[PDB]
């Protein structure tokens, strides 16, 4: 098979818009090969939509990688007299993360059309496409474009000529991370708290108004057009068995040119950060530690970072997770301790408050994280606030827990000589 | 007919399909630890303190919101199990204030009873901790809101069993507050019940207050008097003298509330 | 909410007049059952403890509670009243 | 070409834009569902 | 930053608030997006909207949105304070928010928060007397790689040094509108420098489509 990874070529992007050069109206998106043939995949069937993203190998790209094909076909299943809908998932939340935003602003009709192929798998009604209410320019654009679609009768009543009745609905979220969360999304858009729901059931089942629901990320939905379109089978000729396909990636932090790229999946750390990112800051060995998805994923050091491939299985060999593939890059100037601080701090702010771990929980590993900053703490507290991470992780209602205690289970795993010594310093200067 | 067979700590037991797990356990006269369950309010699932472990599954489930499947084992004393809730139990006392002598709630207190049995006999939390701002909801329940756990039970009593939707939470996070936003009474006719239902000191009966422990009062069983539904009732006497109300449950007149004339 | 003081029967007598000492205001009694109560494993051991010492007594039928059909999923209903509007 | 940014748009947008799309949008739509009810509390 | 409701003479259930003629138009729009039966799903669009109107939201207009969508006030008041976009004070015209979570603090978001502090001379939290700028801290606002950012109201201004925020300060004061968008050279998320991808003029219709259509 294939042994190396990356150096993708540009006919084989599918996101040929990234970086907003060409125009991003209906026009340039025909022009560069959208809504071509949709009626075709449209009277394709579920079934045969289902095969498509099944055969291709794509997974979750919200965060949690879970093979598409298979939670999309949890819809594919006779109506009960309830209406069917399809939630895309724009809320870009997680920390590092910016991908999202360039589909919305720069591909608008990639996503639309994504709407419609994937909405017609499920056999859903209409999509409601959430996106975080500090998008505004962004869901601006995403409603030119829905606008222009329904115009060109390419959605709506008999969507692109098929017969298939299909809308498209852009909701605004009001400033939650947590609104991120499939279940606390679904319920944001019911007009409540964005509180995440306990499963079962699960979305397919009860979902948005009660309804079957599908959540879908928007880089989930945008590429099911072309994975139909040009095939499943060269969609899984990119990347490892089971990490297949093309990923956008974000490179920000101590780099010298932070950037939006797509690469292909399994591609080295190393080789991404230099090639499209310019390189680390100082140079290579002033790398210090490397988040590779989001705030989230455990962080991890230089050495682990020399051969690491990005895709999903190599990271949690590595005791981390590719996560959204937003790779912050920390330089040995850096503040390690402070940087996860910071972090916590940010989860603290956006717990919903819901469930006892993460309420309690989250808010006092932020308060022993910021006097580890200081070191004014004892060693014996490592172990302590790992221990209560552990309390955290896998019994909260959702996953926000867990992402608030494998940050913290990443620095107390490659740094505890960097807090033990600053506890020492601490303790010198006061005496 | 359609009962589907699970185990109790290995031990077979026929429930209904829906049965949770919570309820299973309770055929087999195990009560599993609970804050924010109640039987007669809708399911929320938030204290998180009736995880249970399933044998041969990696993550505990909320007992009290899971439906069983057929032919699983509900490990209700693994060390999974007692891990679970001692983590959970010391999150809830985390910020909980060291009230209990003043507290009303003493001596007839779940938060008290749970972390003695499900609980750590010590505290390793060395941080300040939260102080919350009081509400005046009306002259029968005081309000100490600093005790709050946050279970909602309040909230969905109001809502679902008074039919008033004026508790709700506020804000977020480890600041999320139970209350009216506004300043408001909730004078329902059956606003006295949110007491009982509140685990901890954080709603307590203004008429009440300070006047007795729960351990020195003798419970008369008798029958209310204030219309013609004839709810059941417990008088509290201490020395002979009529302490308080309290209900006492009767499926088939007042379940287990009561209004607040009887109150 | 915990259910472990609802499992054995008990057995107890009717009160008595309590009243106040004139000294200290404590409260007297002239009743030497006041503070008597048996627990029993069942009915039927109290009833019969009751015949051979020649009490009358009034037996009450244990009231266990019934069983509830509970749903998390009724919650968000589509159509029902057991949707709520708050979590 | 691809030597120029094709997204200025966004920089004569305003307070009302997305709720006047919004409510331009709305003849293309399709009637909505009904649960049978003016709300869970009827 | 308290969620319990104290009324004062300029915010209370008597202030004055009601939707134009025009919003309650757009408002018609709003609902029409969700099931009948469902419209609580509205509660979040509608006040919005209202803050949009009014630039925040005193307790009538949280009241208002209740009585229009037939939902009770309490669960107005929910979400009110819930979701951080909602402004239950007032707030100077111009609302600066500055990102500090790690990428934009790696990228020294700090010079960028102290700059606006020493021009405007306000700490985080605090408007300024004339009551045109309020500036906060926020969370990551989901434009990392073009760090440090801000936001001031449905703008993003990007890649910025102490020098740029101070250019846009002044223009606003002035009464210009500044652009949208990275303060350096660049355009949107690419690499500076040029272009590592996408270097290609992008491929027609129908190209790579499957046999089978
Ligand atoms: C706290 C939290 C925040 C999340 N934020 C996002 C988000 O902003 N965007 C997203 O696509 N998924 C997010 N997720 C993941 C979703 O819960 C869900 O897994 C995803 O939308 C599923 O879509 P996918 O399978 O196509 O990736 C978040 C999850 C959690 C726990
Ligand atoms: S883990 Fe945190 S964010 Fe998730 S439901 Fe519990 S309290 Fe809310
Ligand atoms: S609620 Fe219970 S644990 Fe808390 S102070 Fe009162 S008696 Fe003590
Ligand atoms: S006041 Fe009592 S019943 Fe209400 S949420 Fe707090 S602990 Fe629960
Ligand atoms: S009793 Fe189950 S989570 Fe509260
Ligand atoms: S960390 Fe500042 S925009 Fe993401
Ligand atoms: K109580």
């Amino acid at each position: 098979k294939k042994t190396s990874f990356g150096s993708l070529k540009d006919e084989d992007r599918i996101f040929t818009n990234l970086y907003g050069r060409h125009d991003w109206r209906l026009k340039g998106a025909q022009s560069r090969g959208d809504w071509y043939k949709t009626k075709e995949i449209l009277l394709k069937g579920p079934d045969w939509i289902l095969g498509e993203v099944k055969t291709s190998g794509l997974r979750g790209r919200g965060g949690a990688g879970f093979p598409t094909g298979l939670k999309w076909s949890f819809m594919n299943k006779p109506s009960d007299g309830r209406p069917k809908y399809l939630v895309v998932n724009a809320d870009e939340g997680e920390p590092g993360t910016c991908k999202d935003r360039e589909i919305i602003r720069h591909d608008p009709h990639k996503l639309v059309e994504g709407c419609l192929v994937g909405g017609r798998a499920m056999g859903a009604r209409a999509a409601y496409i959430y996106i975080r209410g500090e998008f505004y320019n962004e869901a601006s654009n995403l409603q030119v474009a829905i606008r222009e679609a329904y115009e060109a009768g390419l959605i709506g009543k008999n969507a692109c000529g098929s017969g298939y009745d299909f809308d498209v609905f852009v909701v605004r979220g009001a400033g939650a991370y947590i609104c991120g969360e499939e279940t606390a999304l679904i319920e944001s858009i019911e007009g409540k708290q964005g509180k995440p729901r306990l499963k079962p059931p699960f979305p397919a089942d009860v979902g948005v108004f009660g309804c079957p629901t599908t959540v879908a990320n928007v880089e989930t939905v945008a590429v099911s057009p072309t994975i139909c379109r040009r095939g499943g089978a060269w969609f899984a000729s990119f990347g490892r068995e089971r990490n297949s396909g093309t990923k956008l990636f974000n490179i920000s932090g101590h780099v010298n040119n932070p950037c939006t790229v797509e690469e292909e999946m399994s591609v080295p750390l190393k080789e991404l950060i230099e090639k499209h990112a310019g390189g680390v800051t100082g140079g290579w060995d002033n790398l210090l530690a490397v988040i590779p998805g989001g705030s989230s994923t455990p962080l991890i050091p230089k050495s682990v970072c020399e051969t690491v491939l990005m895709d999903f299985d190599a990271l949690i060999q590595a005791q981390t997770g590719l996560g959204t593939a937003a790779v912050i890059v920390m330089d040995r100037s850096t503040d390690i301790v402070k940087a996860i601080a910071r972090l916590i701090e940010f989860y603290k702010h956006e717990s919903c408050g819901q469930c006892t771990p993460c309420r309690e929980g989250v808010d006092w590993m932020n308060k022993v994280m910021a006097r580890f900053v200081r070191g004014d703490a004892r060693p014996a507290e490592i172990d302590s606030l790992w221990e209560i991470s552990k309390q955290i992780e896998g019994h909260t209602i959702c996953a926000l827990g867990d992402g608030a205690a494998w940050p913290v289970q990443g620095l107390i795993r490659h740094f505890r000589p960097e807090l033990e010594e600053r506890m020492q310093q601490f303790a010198q200067q006061h005496q | 007919s359609n009962l589907i067979e699970v185990f109790v700590d290995g031990q077979s037991v026929m429930v209904e399909p829906g049965t949770t797990v919570l309820q299973a356990c309770e055929k087999v006269g195990m009560q599993i630890p609970r804050f924010c369950y109640h039987e007669r309010l809708s399911v929320a699932g938030n204290c998180r303190m009736c995880l249970v472990e399933i044998e041969k599954a990696p993550k505990v489930v909320a007992a009290c919101a899971m439906p069983v499947m057929k032919g699983w084992n509900i490990l209700t004393n693994s060390e999974k199990t007692k891990k679970a809730r001692e983590g959970v139990m010391e999150f809830l006392l985390a910020n909980h204030p060291l009230d209990c002598p003043i507290c009303d709630q003493g001596g007839e207190c779940d938060l008290q009873d749970q972390s003695m049995m499900f609980g750590s006999d010590r505290s390793r939390f060395l941080e300040g901790k939260r102080a919350v701002e009081d509400k005046n909801i009306g002259p029968l329940v005081k309000t100490i809101m600093t005790r709050c756990i946050q279970c909602t039970r309040c909230i969905r009593f109001a809502s679902e069993i008074a039919g008033v939707d004026d508790l709700g939470t506020t804000g977020r996070g480890n600041d999320m507050q139970v209350g009216t936003y506004i300043e408001k009474m909730f004078m329902s006719e059956l606003s006295g019940n949110i007491i009982d239902i509140c685990p901890v000191g954080a709603l307590t009966s203004k008429p009440y207050a300070f006047t007795a422990r729960p351990w020195e009062t003798r419970k008369t069983e008798s029958i209310d008097v204030m219309d013609a539904v004839g709810s059941n009732i417990v008088v509290s006497t201490r020395t002979g003298e009529v302490m308080r109300i309290l209900p006492r449950m009767h499926e088939d007149i007042n379940e287990e509330w009561i209004s607040d004339k009887t109150r | 909410s915990g259910v472990n003081n609802t499992k054995k029967w008990k057995m107890e007598f009717d009160t008595r007049e309590r009243w106040e000492n004139p000294l200290m205001g404590w409260a007297s009694t002239a009743d030497p059952l006041s503070n008597l109560v048996l627990t029993f494993s069942t009915k039927e051991d109290a009833v019969a403890f009751a015949e051979k010492n020649g009490w009358s007594y009034d037996v009450e039928e244990r009231k266990v509670p019934k069983p509830k059909s509970k749903s998390y999923g009724a919650n968000f209903s589509w159509n029902k009243r057991t949707r709520v509007s708050t979590k | 070409d691809n030597t120029t940014y094709k997204n200025l748009q966004h920089h004569d947008y305003s307070t009302y834009t997305f709720l006047d799309l919004n409510l331009d949008l709305s003849k293309f739509r399709m009637p909505q569902p009904s649960s049978g009810r003016e709300s869970p509390r009827h | 930053a308290l969620f319990v409701h104290r009324d004062t003479p300029e915010n209370n259930p008597e202030t004055p608030f009601d939707f134009t003629p025009e919003n309650y138009k757009r408002i018609e729009a709003i609902v029409k997006n969700y099931p009948e039966g469902h419209k609580a799903a509205a509660v979040l669009p509608v006040l919005d909207l209202a803050q949009r109107q009014n630039g925040w939201l005193p307790i009538s207009a949280m009241n208002k949105v209740a009585e229009i969508l037939q939902v009770p006030p309490m669960r107005v008041y929910e979400v009110a304070t819930f979701y951080t976009m909602y402004n239950r004070k007032p707030v100077g015209k111009y609302h600066i928010q500055v990102c500090t979570t790690t990428p934009c603090m790696l990228r020294n978001s700090d010079s960028i928060l102290e700059a606006i502090q020493k021009k405007l001379g306000i700490k985080v939290g605090e408007t300024t007397p004339d009551k045109l700028f309020t500036l906060i801290e926020v969370e990551c606002l989901g434009a990392c790689v073009n760090a440090p950012m801000v936001q001031i109201n449905d703008n993003y201004y990007e890649d910025l040094t102490p020098k740029d925020i101070e250019e846009i300060i002044d223009e606003l004061k002035a009464g210009k509108i500044p652009k949208p968008g990275p303060r350096s050279g660049r355009f949107s998320c690419e690499p500076a420098g040029g272009l590592t991808s996408l270097t290609e003029p992008p491929k027609g219709p129908g190209f790579g489509v499957q046999a089978g259509l």
